[PDB]
């Protein structure tokens, strides 16, 4: 993917401060609260009845960590997002049957979480660099759909 | 908001569809699955092969729902209540997908109603499908 | 539909914005212009540089409209009538863009209300902005 | 833009039957009728008060002819849409200020017009091929936006 030097450094710098475990759990939990239809993929996760239930669910926190960890790996291969996520792209299509629109929603919620967490450090230009990345990632994951 | 003219347009076009509604519903689905493959993610339990009974039956139910909506174009929320509950609480289809099926229904109608698919009717049908979609997505959150 | 808890959440959060509403409207536009460059096509007549007073001025108008919407949450269509007329008949901003500003407003709120921007509040605000967006685009066709 | 040979052929074959000027006027007029906000660029075209006024406007027809002629020429370059539409992309961004969402709307109206024109010959597979092309063209025209 195509990032300017300033955009890459913006992304990389902020990411060094992210606790993947914590942000992952927040991002996934918020997705399930804000866009509840997304809960259709997590019927076996337990109680998702209220925001407090969603946010405190250990399975949500666990999954969230898994997802952001894979996300982190892609940050290391910004030049070839498609090659990086090919396997997971196929998995999400063929075995999980996840509508790629969900990748887009998660991307937006993540941006919200970063802004919530970092405050004033998450400036307009930093956000813009993250929007590019998140879109890039979502596109990489939807790539093998058929 | 559907204007009185819109309602007239819709009732006229749908009237023409008549007895083919179910076959048209099936065709719209096949067009969607082929054009927008991500929509297939909601039908992993179906045989999506061309002419499958599952697709023909589903096409029929979709068409019937649409007929119901045309019949009750002044009271859609109430007419589709049960369907809005099903989509919001059980199916949970992302709202984006309604725009894709609506487009494919429009294409299907265009391909079968040469005489009736005028610019004004096209506009009215588009609005109508947008309204149906809004009602079906209304209870999502 | 905005539940009583949604309305409470919105009034609480917007209450906290208070006098900073204008500053936050400007920041949201700035976020929008950098993140989604296509939105700049509607402001060819503005200086979109960081700090621009044009953006600042526009930011205040947007924010003021949102305050009016919050004050009239049970009666939005009427309170925003002139603005829905304006967008539909003169500005003619593609409906897609409303979702982009909405997201940017949410990001701005998150960055400024750490304590208030709870998952529950986030959800209510998103619903609220979608309702405002719906109203503003109500008379497009 | 990757099309199987089958898809490329389905496209080329139907296009040979198209009256470019006629389809151009029809598609542009229908865009203006179905999504009236798109009229924002055409106030110099005169009367757009009604569907009939739109469909019959000579300026609309002439613009439709210009737009579809470029589209038509692009069909010869399915392999390099981005290169083919680069200058036009820049013009649409820098000088005309056209929101790329308009290209998507036109693409969908164009598909409806072909369907209306060709009836049963516009099969599900033929539509699918044209959907890819219309999306490809819209993406190529939005590519140089900044
Ligand atoms: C940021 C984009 C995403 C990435 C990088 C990602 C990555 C992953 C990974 C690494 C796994 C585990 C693979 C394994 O079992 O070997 C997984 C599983 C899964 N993902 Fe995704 N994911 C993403 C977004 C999503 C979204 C948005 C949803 C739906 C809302 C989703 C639904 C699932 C489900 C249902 C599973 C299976 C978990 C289980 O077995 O219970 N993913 N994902
Ligand atoms: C105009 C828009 C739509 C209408 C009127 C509609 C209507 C219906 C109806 C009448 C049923 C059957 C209910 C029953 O069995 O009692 C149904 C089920 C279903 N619909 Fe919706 N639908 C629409 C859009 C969509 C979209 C866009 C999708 C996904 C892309 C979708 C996915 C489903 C699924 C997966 C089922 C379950 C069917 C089964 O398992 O047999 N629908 N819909
Ligand atoms: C929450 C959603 C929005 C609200 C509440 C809103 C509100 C307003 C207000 C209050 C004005 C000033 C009207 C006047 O001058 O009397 C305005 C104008 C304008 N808005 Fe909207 N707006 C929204 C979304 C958008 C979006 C998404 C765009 C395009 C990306 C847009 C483009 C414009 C433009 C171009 C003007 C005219 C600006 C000028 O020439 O000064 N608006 N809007
Ligand atoms: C497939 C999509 C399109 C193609 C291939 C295309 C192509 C063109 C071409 C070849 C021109 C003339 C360039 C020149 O003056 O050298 C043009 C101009 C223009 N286009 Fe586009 N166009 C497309 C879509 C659109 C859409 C959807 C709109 C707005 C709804 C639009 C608005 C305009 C305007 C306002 C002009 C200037 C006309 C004039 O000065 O007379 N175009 N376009």
């Amino acid at each position: 993917m195509h990032l300017t030097p300033e955009e890459k450094s913006a992304v990389t710098a902020l990411w060094g401060k992210v606790n993947v475990d914590e942000v992952g759990g927040e991002a996934l939990g918020r997705l399930l609260v804000v866009y509840p239809w997304t809960q259709r993929f997590f019927e076996s996760f337990g109680d998702l009845s209220t925001p407090d239930a969603v946010m405190g669910n250990p399975k949500v926190k666990a999954h969230g960590k898994k997802v952001l960890g894979a996300f982190s790996d892609g940050l290391a291969h910004l030049d070839n997002l498609k090659g990086t996520f090919a396997t997971l792209s196929e998995l999400h299509c063929d075995k999980l049957h996840v509508d790629p629109e969900n990748f887009r929603l998660l991307g937006n919620v993540l941006v919200c979480v970063l802004a919530h967490h970092f405050g004033k450090e998450f400036t307009p230009p930093v956000q813009a660099a993250y929007q590019k990345v998140v879109a890039g990632v979502a596109n990489a994951l939807a790539h093998k759909y058929h | 908001v559907l204007s009185p003219a819109d309602k007239t347009n819709v009732k006229a076009a749908w009237g023409k569809v008549g007895a083919h509604a179910g076959e048209y519903g099936a065709e719209a689905l096949e067009r969607m699955f082929l054009s927008f493959p991500t929509t297939k993610t909601y039908f992993p339990h179906f045989d999506l092969s061309h002419g499958s009974a599952q697709v023909k039956g589903h096409g029929k139910k979709v068409a019937d729902a649409l007929t119901n909506a045309v019949a009750h174009v002044d009271d859609m929320p109430n007419a589709l209540s049960a369907l809005s509950d099903l989509h919001a609480h059980k199916l949970r289809v992302d709202p984006v997908n309604f725009k894709l099926l609506s487009h494919c229904l429009l294409v299907t109608l265009a391909a079968h109603l040469p005489a009736e698919f005028t610019p004004a009717v096209h506009a009215s049908l588009d609005k109508f499908l947008a309204s149906v979609s809004t009602v079906l997505t209304s209870k999502y959150r």
